[PDB]
DNA sequence: AAAAAAAAAAAAAAAAAAAAAAAAA
DNA sequence: TTTTTTTTTTTTTTTTTTTTTTTTT
């Protein structure tokens, strides 16, 4: 029975242990979700009770956890839900006892390291924590946020192993209510104060401190963002990395603080923190994170066959492209590029080659006048993918974009903290107003775009943080308008080296077309008075990341070589963006990305042709000329 | 500012609100507070504070139909914006819309209206800008480089986060005077606000995304 | 007096293993190892855990799951094993060092469940604190009754006896060094800073780890305390330290030779006699980089280096060649830097503006445990007797370029900070990558104008390699073919004649050679320098001065070192002259 | 007129030297 | 009651970052 540090009326309450126990057992034995959707619950025989199947899964795998959805209790029994939310300390042990009794009644010969402990989650979301009140103290709450930082493991004692200094008699005292009762008298030889505590022979659990930024959906006027402190105990340590977006369900704890870390006097004001009970990484408004892809049992066989059938349609690429940001009108090439960025290229291992890491992400630079719908795409992608980040040029600095050092104002220790770029390690960094960026902070992006690492060497520590980010940059033409009198490269106003890093530079220009203006006006007005669903695109991308690992073929290789030679000839002009060897690599990624859309698992002529076509359409190479302009 | 002595600076006093007096006042709110002036024990020198009892939001922060139904009611509000400013009939009618603002649509497109009064010296640009400050519910009037940098955006000050004029002016009207002579970084920050309506900071000690 | 029966049985079985285990020959190997335990400065016996598993599996399992509570008993068993054989001092103590633990754990896996039990981890050493004497058990005097409480065991904290039963000269001390490590790059989870846990080393293995080394630590995770409050911090106590990737399977030339195995020496000697070893090394070290033979040769000679020397007046003759690479983007410069970093040991890679002065040269902090101060080694120091790869050199701030110039000038860093002065040694070669000013190399200007490096920085760069991106179709076709072949066949397609480990061993062996300069080679050098100066009589990318004679001498020395020769033949001088001449490029103009 | 490099401001962290108070016996 | 170790506070300095300013194309 692993003790959980997270945790007739008992006292001043409305709960009797037997009543809660029986009610929870009943709920566990006869609960069926009526509107349960087969896809929403994968690998679960819907007709039969859900949580009994959960217990069967526990028996099979052995994970001694039961993710119980608080909404299920809410629907089945609101009084039990009230008891649980109001008194998590008392209710959760009762639920643990109930589930253990149920799971040892059936399957009486199962073997587990410890008993099974329930983890309520999806409690009624607290939109903004600031709205929390002292009346909401020591109660279960669910919030949503982004993890700024996670601290190293802290070992917390649970059993003190004492030994007599004289006779060496060993006894194990157990934590009572946050304190350990030192024997003060040996039981063996009866010598007084001969029992000394022994640290390394004692028993310890884990405790991890996580500083988390909340994204409250209720944002009153003038309210600044809010960061809070979470504690993860004995299994949830390092279940969330910095940058992860989580829904944290836990007990709202308020604890005393000593005016000094040494004197016993405490301020009248407490300070609150959450003891994590459950992490939920799933969100219906975003794609699947890397962890969700990692676990195999996420796609029901029917859903897998549905995705396979989708991949066989000729318009799979165009259907997927049309799905991104439906409120943005006829940006087909740009949406295709963003799709290829979301799919990403093959992650290859080049350690044996002695070459170092190879960038498999895709960086897209949208160069266009401020009027054009540039920032909308960046914000949408930032509000679409997980582990995404956003920046606005002059609002950032190099150190803040890479890493810094600060005194943690809860342990008073100088620790290193990550930057915006690192937080999006396996996500996307949307750099808006890229042009309005001082060269100092711009210089950093070179390594993050080529090596995918960030080698800091500062007094604090010398080390290289791995950042596999994909950069989605947006830039304005010099003079804030794409005057057709100046050449392309001159108009972009960025160093050639940097533009070489980007594998897709989309020029968003305003063609003075009456039909386009009329259609766009229709679209915008319709929007002002108002497909392929999210649930299918999200699953398609997750599956493609999980399984598809495209490998180049002979014809694809030959086509790539010829395309690179043609690019070198074409871009050899004066004003056009010159083509470098680094561009060939870009094509590969793009090709692979397209090969990943079709679930081909092998790049062939069509994929390379599509990559070349998309690259040429970008930069408007067809609409350009040797006399660039 | 109307009650500071001639050669002095405004004085600040501490107020400890509690119970049902919390979450009633935000930064920048003009408030009349009736409480008790009590000292906190530290000769027996003692600091002071106000134990809040009644908080009221005053002036712009404060919290018949026949004329509103009139056809000319639209003109009347316009003509009533800084009446001492002669002429500029059209401009005031445009500023009126800025106070009212459009309507946000979330199919997310902002519903605010941004009006820039550019002109020659001494054409009452500043007076209208000052007048809007005394009228709009939530507003901030920043002039040139007097309140720049962290004056507009937020800063980290346990370490808390303090918002600038934009944050204090969130869901309000930030009256910026001499926008042309503003610090280049500040102009870049505004660019985000008038399109994104947020302030994305990634400085050394700051990594957030404010709501402006 | 309650006896820990488990510990006693473990001690008995361990002593039996010590006095019974036999090697392949059939002799008691650990008896022979203990034979050396008599000599002072020797109180640790290294016992391979594979042997322990082979002899008594149950004992090995008990030790692994109960390492901390039995380690004192293992030490006692060793003390009995040695005492009865020889005349070791009675007060002398002995420790047991385990190695070759089959499984390794990640720093992120060090949960509380691993406390007080055996485990091996891998990490990168960040810095090592000084060595101190540590009190394990001594004597205590009561100031109330003068009753001497004797041999109270300290648990990582000054622990007076809790109650009276009613000095130094009579105490036992053990070496103690707190060395800080951090997580390796491969183990880093997505978007997380590396974890650092200060491991603690004791007698014998008290300096086996140096800053910048990749080391495997075998030992036990423990808790240290930092009415009373029980605030605990995790700390690793290591009974043995070894390199994560040993260079040799077994410092002077013969010592290195014996350090190697028979097969490694066979390989090294075979390649030393391998004619055309120059091209073989060039190809093997850079299989994926097409062409650019001159740059490959330059970095190879850099990896070998020259022969440092000291003048009669005390002047120091630089004996390590630096290299710089300048040219158009996508010319595989950062790839050369990454190749050198990933290949060469003691090779440290940095960036232009990502490194400050202190983190790039050195820093000082105060030891948390004593009155002395420890020195945080910057990037330049970790490259000592190695290489420092500075990518995007031109972007580096002047406040840092001054430090790099100082390091190149006198090989040393002088610090006067935080109450301590120090003159530390930095014998590092510098491989720089600098973008041409304007982002493209202009062929109609001297090298001085094409880059934004200060004149002093360029002056002491032995080799400048210009990589212009001529828009030739044949070269583009070849580059595309090589890149596509690489990306099509990832693991294969790289047939390097010598494995990177073999080249590492050969480099470490050859670095010890100190070739001479015969009279014939001296005359050849004189004539070659005459001709190279006559070259500057069209214009070259940069003037030729005596520093080029120094570079030619150093390159000839490195060339001699490559073949493990003992005297610089004229052929080496010819090759160095040819390479340096090619490095000079004519300033063509309409 | 705008960008690059330098200088200064300012804020946070560290040393530390000394006077006073609370806990221990 | 009398010591002692801590607690503070009161100055001062130092280091990193940011911001502001100066010089050059
Ligand atoms: N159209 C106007 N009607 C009334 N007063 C005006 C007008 N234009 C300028 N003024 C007067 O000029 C003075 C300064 O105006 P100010 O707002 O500083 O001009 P600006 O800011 O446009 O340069 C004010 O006191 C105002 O009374
Ligand atoms: N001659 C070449 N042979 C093989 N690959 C090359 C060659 N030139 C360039 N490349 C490829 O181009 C890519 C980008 O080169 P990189 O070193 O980043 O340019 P820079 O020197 O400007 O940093 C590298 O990954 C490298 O593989
Ligand atoms: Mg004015
Ligand atoms: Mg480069
Ligand atoms: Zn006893
Ligand atoms: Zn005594």
């Amino acid at each position: 029975v692993r003790q959980r540090p997270d945790l007739l009326v008992i006292w001043g309450t409305d709960v009797n242990v037997a009543a809660c126990k029986e009610n929870f057992q009943r709920f566990l034995q006869r609960f069926i979700d009526p509107l349960a959707k087969e896809e929403e619950n994968v690998g679960i025989d819907i007709t039969e009770p859900l949580y009994m199947q959960r217990l069967g899964e526990i028996n099979v795998i052995g994970e001694p956890f039961l993710n119980v959805n608080c909404e299920h209790i809410k629907s089945f029994d609101k009084n039990l839900y009230r008891q649980l939310i109001s008194y998590p300390q008392e209710v959760i042990p009762t639920f643990d006892m109930a589930v253990n009794e149920i799971f040892f009644d059936r399957y009486p010969d199962s073997i587990l390291e410890h008993q099974i402990q329930v983890r309520p989650f999806n409690a009624l979301k607290t939109k903004n924590m600031r709205n929390l009140n002292p009346e909401d103290i020591d109660q279960l709450i669910t919030i949503s946020g982004m993890v700024i930082r996670t601290s190293q493991l802290i070992p917390e004692m649970q059993e003190a192993f004492f030994q007599c200094q004289v006779c060496a008699h060993t006894t194990r005292v157990e934590m009572d209510r946050g304190r350990i009762a030192e024997p003060s008298v040996c039981g063996r030889c009866h010598t007084t104060h001969s029992m000394a505590l022994i640290h390394n022979r004692s028993l310890f659990s884990d405790k991890q401190m996580i500083k988390l930024q909340e994204s409250p959906e209720d944002m009153p006027a003038g309210q600044t963002p809010h960061t809070v402190i979470l504690f993860a105990h004995n299994d949830l340590v390092d279940k969330v990395q910095p940058g992860d977006r989580v829904n944290v369900t836990g007990i709202y704890r308020a604890v005393p603080i000593r005016v000094n870390p040494r004197v016993s006097n405490v301020k009248s004001v407490y300070k609150t923190h959450i003891d994590v009970i459950h992490y939920r990484k799933t969100d219906a408004k975003r794609l699947h994170g890397l962890d969700e892809e990692a676990e195999q049992k996420l796609f029901s066989e029917k859903r897998v066959e549905l995705l396979k059938e989708l991949s066989r349609k000729p318009d799979i690429y165009e259907r997927l492209a049309s799905a991104l940001a439906p409120s943005i009108y006829e940006h087909e090439d740009i949406k295709k590029g963003i799709l290829l960025q979301l799919f990403g290229g093959t992650r290859k291992d080049f350690s044996h080659t002695g070459r170092g890491k190879f960038r498999a992400e895709i960086n897209i630079l949208l160069c266009g006048d401020p009027g054009t719908s540039k920032s909308q795409l960046l914000q949408y992608v930032y509000n679409l993918v997980p582990r995404g980040q956003y920046t606005s040029g002059k609002g950032s600095s190099a150190v803040g974009l890479t890493a810094y050092v600060m005194k943690d104002p809860e342990t008073r220790q100088l620790v290193l903290q990550t930057g915006a770029l690192v937080l999006s390690d396996n996500g996307i960094c949307c750099i808006d107003e890229f042009d309005k960026m001082n060269e100092s902070t711009r210089s950093v992006l070179h390594e993050v775009m080529e090596q995918q690492t960030l080698s800091i060497a500062k007094a604090g520590i010398i080390c290289q943080l791995n950042a596999r980010t994909s950069v989605l940059a947006a830039a304005n033409p010099i003079e804030s308008q794409w005057n057709p009198k100046k050449t392309t490269i001159e108009n972009i106003q960025l160093p050639h080296t940097l533009l070489s890093r980007f594998d897709l530079i989309f020029l968003m220009l305003d063609p003075q077309d009456e039909a386009y203006d009329r259609r766009l006006a229709h679209h915008l007005v319709a929007l002002y008075y108002q497909l392929l669903d999210m649930a299918v695109l999200k699953d398609y991308i997750a599956y493609a990341h999980s399984t598809i690992m495209p490998r180049l073929s002979e014809e694809a290789s030959q086509a790539l070589i010829e395309a690179y030679v043609d690019m070198r000839k074409i871009g050899s002009s004066r004003g056009m963006v010159s083509a470098y060897p680094r561009q060939l690599e870009s094509l590969i990624r793009l090709a692979e990305a397209h090969a990943k859309v079709r679930l081909s698992n092998k790049v062939e002529a069509i994929d390379v042709e599509e990559a070349k076509r998309l690259h040429r359409e970008a930069l408007k190479q067809s609409a350009t000329d040797p006399r660039t302009g | 500012s109307d009650q500071v002595p001639v050669g002095n600076i405004p004085r600040s006093i501490t107020v400890l609100v509690e119970g049902e007096n919390t979450r009633i006042a935000q930064p920048g709110d003009h408030v009349s507070v009736t409480g008790i002036f009590l000292p906190i024990l530290r000769g027996l020198l003692s600091e002071t504070y106000l134990e809040a009892h009644r908080i009221v939001k005053m002036n712009k922060s404060e919290d018949e139909l026949r004329q509103i139904a009139e056809e000319d009611f639209y003109e009347k509000l316009a003509a009533s914006i800084a009446p001492e400013i002669y002429g500029h009939e059209d401009v005031k009618k445009a500023l009126l819309l800025l106070l009212v603002g459009g309507v946000d649509q979330s199919p997310k497109i902002r519903g605010n209206i941004n009006i820039c009064l550019m002109g020659d010296p001494g054409v009452a640009k500043s007076q209208l800008l000052s007048y809007i400050d005394r009228l709009a519910p939530r507003s901030q009037y920043t002039t040139g480089r007097g309140s720049s940098g962290v004056g507009l955006t937020a800063a980290v000050l346990e370490l808390t986060l303090e918002g600038g004029a934009l944050v204090l002016a969130d869901q309000g009207v930030c009256c910026i005077d001499e926008f042309d002579k503003m610090a280049e970084a500040d102009r870049t920050a505004i660019h985000e606000v008038m399109e994104q309506q947020t302030i994305s900071i990634a400085k050394a000690g700051i990594l957030t995304t404010l709501n402006a | 007096e309650v006896r820990d029966e488990v510990a006693e049985k473990c001690q008995k079985l361990f002593l039996d293993f010590l006095e019974e285990f036999q090697s392949s020959d059939g002799e008691i190997k650990y008896l022979q190892l203990a034979e050396e335990l008599i000599r002072p400065e020797r109180n640790t016996l290294v016992v391979s855990f594979v042997d322990l598993e082979q002899f008594n599996q149950q004992l090995s399992t008990t030790i692994q799951e109960e390492f901390y509570r039995v380690y004192p008993y293992l030490c006692r068993a060793l003390k009995t094993f040695v005492k009865d054989r020889k005349e070791i001092p009675l007060a002398k103590d002995f420790y047991v060092a385990f190695q070759d633990l089959p499984t390794r754990h990640k720093i992120r896996e060090l949960t509380s469940s691993r406390i007080g039990l055996l485990t091996r981890i891998s990490g990168q050493v960040v810095r090592t604190h000084p060595v101190h004497p540590e009190l394990v058990s001594g004597t205590f005097l009561c100031l109330d009754c003068q009753t001497v409480i004797r041999d109270v065991e300290q648990q990582f904290k000054y622990t007076q006896p809790n109650i009276c039963r009613n000095d130094t000269n009579k105490s036992r001390f053990v070496d103690f060094q707190k060395v800080r490590i951090q997580e390796t790059q491969a183990e880093l989870p997505r978007g997380s800073i590396p974890r650092s846990l200060e491991v603690i080393l004791r007698a014998e293995a008290v300096e086996s780890a140096q800053a910048g080394d990749k080391c495997d630590f075998t030992g036990t995770l423990i808790v240290v305390p930092d009415v009373r409050d029980l605030s605990y911090r995790l700390v690793f106590l290591a009974c043995c330290v070894a390199p994560t990737n040993p260079r040799f399977g077994g410092q002077t030339a013969e010592s290195i030779k014996n350090q190697m195995t028979v097969k490694e020496w066979e390989k090294v000697f075979e390649m030393s006699q391998d004619k055309n070893l120059y091209h073989n090394l060039c190809t093997s070290l850079f299989p994926t980089i097409h062409g650019n033979d001159e740059v490959k040769r330059g970095v190879l000679l850099m990896l070998f280096g020259g022969v440092p020397k000291t003048t009669g007046e005390g002047t120091s003759l630089r004996g390590d060649i630096n290299v710089c690479i300048v040219g158009d983007p996508s010319t595989a410069k950062s790839q050369f830097l990454k190749h050198v970093e990933e290949f060469s040991p003691r090779a440290v890679y940095t960036s232009g503006k990502a490194s400050s002065a202190a983190g790039l040269t050195a820093a000082v902090v105060r030891d948390e445990e004593s009155h002395e101060f420890v020195i945080e080694a910057g990037a330049l120091m970790l490259a000592d007797n190695g290489v420092c790869c500075i990518d995007e050199f031109d972007k580096m701030d002047v406040r840092d370029q001054v430090a790099i110039h100082e390091a190149m000038e006198q090989q040393t860093i002088s610090i006067t900070k935080a109450g301590v002065k120090a003159t530390l040694n930095a014998r590092t070669s510098i491989l720089a990558a600098a973008n041409p000013i304007s982002g493209h190399y202009d062929r109609s200007k001297s090298l001085k104008q094409n880059i934004n490096l200060s004149a002093p920085i360029m002056s002491r760069f032995d080799l400048f390699f210009i990589l212009v991106d001529e828009c030739n179709e044949v070269t583009d076709y070849a580059i595309a073919r090589r890149i596509v072949d690489l990306h099509s066949r990832i693991e294969e397609s790289i047939d390097r004649v010598y494995s990177l480990d073999d080249i590492r061993r050969y480099l470490l062996f050859a670095r010890q050679f100190k070739p001479k300069i015969s009279k014939e080679s001296e005359d050849f050098i004189v004539e070659q320098y005459k001709h190279l100066r006559q070259r500057d009589g069209t214009k070259s990318s940069w003037r030729i001065t005596v520093r080029q004679l120094e570079s030619m001498i150093r390159l000839s020395e490195a060339m001699a070192r490559m073949h493990c020769c003992d005297e610089v033949q004229p052929k080496h001088v010819k090759e160095a002259f040819r390479l340096l001449n090619k490095s000079i490029i004519r300033v063509e103009t309409p």
